[PDB]
């Protein structure tokens, strides 16, 4: 259709006229042709979203409608990529350019057709039926990322009347025909899909395989396992990268996924230019890592709704590439700043909010946004098994219990890091909580650490039990300090103070402090879970704490530097101090006790 | 300190001569320069006065 | 070059003007006008009193025939008849040049000094357009200011938004002032500072700083005290920054900017929300400042292709000395870094009378340790701000306990942090102290403790300067 424009409100503008449309749509507007989502409509005044800068426009200008919803480009070139919430190239736009600004209405494509790929059928014989998530064919992308499955977008049915052959191609080329009813079915090489409807899947599954970060609070304490996701909050000083940087470097993940939306651009143009300097540390260095990361950043100076699409986007490509049977991860710069952008747009639009500034649907949102994660078996006659896991950057408002969105989150995880202040003040980062965090999956987890450290379980929840009764004694002992205290209390005290300068500090850039294994973590346990084992049944007849810790000397000592440990030495030989560590330890214990 | 108070009144008449070398060249130029470009101009700017510019919005 | 001699043909075609003379309605900072072809949304217009005085102001919402202006230059005498208002049909255009330098300009941007018009180079947009993402450095060369505290546990790298979180009725301007003509890098520079919703004194205090310092012909600024009209408050930051980019991404010349006060332009952002109707946001704001402000702080940092960089230190004034209140935490949320102050220590006579432990600076880690500086920085850093808290708490403690739960080194990190705010912290109006010193003084005051309780320090730098 060919609309006029009859108001304009700053991102916000009415047209005349539109008449048969969907109120989800994209739409061609003014003279420069800007993009636009109609959002409200009635009679034939259409309220549409705009997604640029408006400067100059006057009523009357033609509206060009499109007939579709918002959808993303699917295929392959996609990896090793950067773009903008709405999916648009960065760097093509760049060069393009020549310049250090962004047009206003550039269309360059989300895939580029300036590269050919190495296209091989697969096993589809021509005269068979076919659907929707069925691989016919197969092309290489990246060394990392080889064998690129090419498969049916699903709502697709029909008989394959034809297939290409191998060899070197571009985009832009029917490679299958089918007929459901009719010729008409023609596909290239990629395709596309709107971003709003999650695509669908055969059924999905349970959770197990836990995830690894390097970090031995996390792992060890609070499981995180692939298929799920938390909430990590984002203080500077507790290692605001350094999580994400682990994690691409040590998650056994297939694809890796950060999206910016509160990038300060500092920030934004650090993170993207030492990607370059990081190195994939898995089976063997391959200096790029970005073969595994794909990235959506978008400051604040981008029109809101950039901001708001950005995650929706992000989503969808790691449902697109899990189809594939894959492991995938999300990293989100700030939720607080999407949330705040959701606000700004409602109240905008001109419907009160109820949540001193927050529409209440908002939890509707959240919650269908988060559910895509998961694991699940794909759809289709290959039979593959994806599992998309992801993370959410909570950053709080300076509170806690001020910001509902707290709430939702905590209403709809299952995994939650907390924070406490005071780590922070005391420059204690790692900085988190343990009181207040929380994971369920330990639960279902069992049936997996009994196949490699069946008494790890128990032996956390001890030493778990003891820092709570540490925790504890300490109101107890501020209030009235030292008095008349049992070698007990001395105990727990030592003890829940070495826990924590080893296991709640570490320095984020060290070989063996800013990663660790799990057989590592589980040894540094069983050591310390002896160490106050013997030492408590020891002073369980005189033995006084004194004289006690001086018979064994520096045993907390000679504990305290099996930190530095390096590992990745071997695994026998680390494992090998650490049994000499054990040994000498409860020898000392067994003589010096007498 | 008297040395120096009448020292800081010995700078009186080199400000005068050091804004003089400062002015007389680029006003010199300037003056010359009104010339060169000078009938350019007028001939630019008064073609560009008459032209026509027949329009019409459609919207 | 030639391109550039290719490119300025188009300011030779010239198109009349309408000139409308149907006011329909007006309200305070708003006049509402009928019967109008074509608004062509964010236009200039000017407006006419029937006295022969001339005003203008901007369009900000269209519809079929109804166009709603603001104005700044107030709106009193203004008639329903006898009012003329002419279509520009265009934005803002900023005239700019290089001979700005020296000279006063109003808030709305023209010389108040008995200078003529600027001889403009060319006309610009307030509303530049924005920096590709992937065309931005992170910053470098770590500037130094000369100031214990901001040298040492805040050290800024040019190319970052800095907020000054002042209190009201505090020497911030004087601190400010003092950086700037103090400001050193060593691992000039052109400022420009905009004055806006400011009383007088201010500005003849800044003058004369920059008229002793001798800067003053590199730096031009933007007044706007309260007597001018509040509206064109809203267009002051934009045309400092427009200056700012202009002479630093074409120029190639290492600028620094100072606004005086954020608290003044959410003032007027509110003022003109209400004379039209704006489901409000937290305490009367609109919600959407948050992408105002994120314009306003979107011009800083440094590109590949422009060796000049920008540094923005906007000073802000807490309300109610508080942070969770709008301003203070949407700016916090965007913002890089913050400087904060407080009242105690002013009250206690100690300038500067920052508060180290809510002020943080985001970035430090790239422009610091060696190759530019000693690598014990950041242990140094850290180890001072750990023992200040445990000090600030021990203290707190004390104050409802007393003398019964004490350890020794509580009263050792008491007598540690008095003597760290009474030698450390203070620092003369004229002397700069280099980061070697700060962290010889730093050293001093570390080595009253044994070399157990500093575990913030690693084994190595532990021992490196423990004694020498």
């Amino acid at each position: 259709e060919y609309g006029a424009i009859y108001s304009v409100s700053g991102p916000v503008v009415i047209a005349e006229n539109m008449i048969g449309c969907a109120m989800y749509e994209l739409v061609k507007v003014g003279h420069d042709n800007l993009v636009g989502e109609v959002i409200r409509i009635d009679g034939d005044k259409a309220t549409i979203q705009v997604y640029e800068e408006t400067a100059g426009l006057t009523v009357g200008d033609p509206v060009l409608r499109t007939g579709k919803p918002l959808s993303v480009e699917l295929g392959p070139g996609l990896m090793e990529t950067i773009y903008d919430g709405i999916q648009r190239p960065l760097k093509a736009i760049k060069e393009e350019s020549q310049s250090i600004y962004i047009p206003r209405g550039i269309d360059t494509p989300a895939l580029d057709r300036t590269i050919k790929w190495q296209f091989t059928p697969g096993k589809f014989q021509v005269g068979d039926h076919i659907s929707g998530g069925d691989i016919y064919g197969s092309v290489f992308e990246n060394s990392l990322i080889s064998s690129h499955k090419i498969l049916l977008p699903p709502r697709s049915r029909g008989t394959i009347t034809w297939i290409a052959p191998a060899g070197e191609y571009t985009l832009d080329e029917k490679i299958l025909e089918v007929e459901f009813d009719g010729k008409k079915s023609d596909f290239t090489l990629y395709h596309t899909w709107p971003v709003r409807v999650p695509r669908p899947v055969t059924e999905k599954l349970s959770a197990d395989y836990p995830l690894l970060t390097g970090q031995r609070v996390l792992d060890a304490l609070f499981p995180c396992v692939q298929g799920g996701t938390t909430c990590i909050p984002g203080a500077f000083g507790c290692g605001k990268t350094v999580i994400s940087q682990s994690l691409s470097k040590y998650s056994n993940s297939d694809a890796i996924i950060y999206v910016g939306c509160g990038e300060r651009g500092n920030e934004m143009a650090e993170v993207l230019m030492e990607f370059p300097e990081l190195y994939t540390e898995m089976s063997g260095t391959k200096e790029p890592i970005m073969k595994r990361t794909t990235l959506v950043a978008n400051t604040s100076n981008m029109p809101v709704a950039a901001r708001e699409a950005s995650i929706y986007t992000g989503i969808t490509l790691a449902e697109y590439f899990r189809d594939q049977g894959k492991n995938v991860s999300m990293i989100a710069d700030s939720s607080s700043r999407w949330a705040e952008a959701l606000r700004e747009i409602s109240g905008r639009l001109g419907e009160m909010p109820a949540d001193q500034g927050f529409p209440a649907y908002l939890g509707a949102k959240l919650a269908s946004f988060y559910e895509r994660a998961g694991k699940a078996v794909a759809l289709g006659s290959p039979d593959r098994t994806g599992s998309v896991s992801i993370v959410a950057a909570v950053s709080p408002a300076g509170g806690d219990f001020s910001d509902p969105v707290t709430t939702a989150t905590l209403g709809i995880t299952q995994v939650f890091w907390g924070l406490d202040k005071k780590l922070a003040q005391r420059k204690h980062f790692p900085s988190i909580n343990t009181s207040v965090s929380y994971s369920k999956y330990t639960n279902v987890l069992n049936k997996f650490y009994d196949s490699n450290y069946p008494e790890f379980p128990v032996l956390r929840d001890r030493m778990k039990e003891i820092l709570s009764n540490a925790e504890e004694l300490e109101q107890v002992v501020q209030l009235v300090g030292k008095s008349a205290l049992s070698d007990s209390d001395k105990i727990t005290l030592d003890v829940a103070t070495l826990i924590k300068e080893d296991f709640l500090q570490q320095n984020g850039y060290s070989t063996y402090d800013a990663f660790c294994p799990i057989w590592k973590t589980f040894d540094m346990m069983r050591a310390f879970i002896s160490y106050h084992d013997e030492a408590q049944k020891a002073v369980a007849n005189g033995a006084n704490w004194s004289k006690l810790a001086d018979s064994t000397g520096d045993v907390k000592h000679a504990v305290s530097s099996s930190k530095f440990f390096e590992p990745s030495r071997g695994e026998k030989e680390v494992h090998g101090e650490f049994e000499k560590l054990l040994s000498t330890m409860q020898e000392r214990f067994a003589e010096s006790t007498d | 300190l008297k040395e120096f108070e009448q020292k800081n009144a010995g700078g009186v008449g080199e400000l005068e001569k050091k804004a003089e070398a400062g002015v007389q060249g680029e006003l010199a130029e300037i003056k010359k320069i009104a010339e060169k470009k000078k009938d350019d101009v007028v001939k630019i700017l008064i073609e560009t006065v008459i032209k026509p510019s027949a329009e019409v919005h459609i919207n | 070059f030639a391109i550039n001699k290719k490119a300025v043909e188009q300011g030779f075609n010239v198109k009349p003007r309408l000139n409308y003379n149907t006011v329909s309605g007006v309200n305070g900072p708003l006049v509402i006008l009928e019967k109008v072809k074509f608004p062509r949304y964010n236009e200039i217009v000017n407006l006419t009193l029937p006295d022969g005085t001339v005003r203008q102001g901007q369009v900000l919402e269209i519809r079929g025939d109804r166009a709603i202006v603001q104005v700044f230059e107030g709106t009193s005498g203004i008639d329903v008849k006898k009012t003329t208002v002419e279509f520009t049909g265009e934005s803002l255009r900023i005239p700019v040049s290089e001979d700005m330098l020296g000279r006063i300009f109003d808030g709305s941007g023209r010389p108040i000094d008995n200078g003529p018009k600027v001889f403009a180079e060319d006309y610009l947009d307030i509303n530049g357009s924005p920096i590709n993402p992937y065309a931005r450095i992170y910053p470098e060369e770590m500037i130094s200011t000369g100031v214990s505290a901001i040298d040492t546990m805040n050290s800024i790298a040019r190319g970052q938004k800095i907020p000054i979180f002042s209190a009201s009725g505090l020497p911030h301007n004087e601190i400010a002032a003092q950086i700037c003509r103090q400001a050193g890098l060593v691992r000039n520079f052109s400022i420009v500072f905009a004055a806006m919703g400011v009383n007088l004194e201010t500005a003849r205090f800044f003058k004369q700083d920059f008229e002793e310092n001798g800067s003053l012909e590199r730096t031009s600024l933007f007044l706007n005290l309260a007597n001018d009209p509040t509206i064109e408050r809203i267009i002051t930051p934009r045309l400092a920054l427009t200056t700012a980019e202009y002479l630093a991404y074409q120029t190639e010349r290492h600028v620094l900017t100072i606004l005086t006060d954020m608290s003044s332009y959410a003032d007027a952002l509110r003022e003109v929300s209400a004379a039209r109707e704006e489901v409000p946001g937290r305490r009367g704001y609109p919600g959407y400042m948050y992408t105002d402000l994120s314009t306003i702080y979107e011009r800083a940092g440094r590109v590949e292709g422009r060796n000049g960089s920008i540094t923005q230190i906007p000073i802000l004034t807490m309300p109610n000395d508080d942070i969770t209140h709008p301003i203070p935490d949407l700016t916090g949320y965007i913002t890089e870094g913050q400087i904060f102050v407080d009242r105690q220590l002013h009250n206690k006579g100690i300038y500067p009378p920052i508060n180290v432990l809510p002020s943080l600076s985001r970035l430090m880690k790239s422009a610091i340790g060696e190759g530019m500086t000693r690598k014990d920085h950041g242990d140094v850093s850290n180890q001072l701000y750990a023992k200040y808290a445990i000090g600030k708490d021990a203290a707190a403690m004390k104050a409802v306990v007393g003398e019964e739960a004490l350890s020794i080194e509580d009263k050792l990190s008491l007598e540690f942090l008095e003597k760290f705010e009474k030698t450390f912290i203070t620092q003369g109006a004229y002397e700069d102290r280099t980061v070697f010193e700060s962290l010889d003084q730093a050293w001093s005051l570390l080595r009253i403790y044994p070399k157990e309780m500093l575990n913030r320090i690693s084994p190595k730098i532990l021992d490196e300067f423990y004694d020498r």
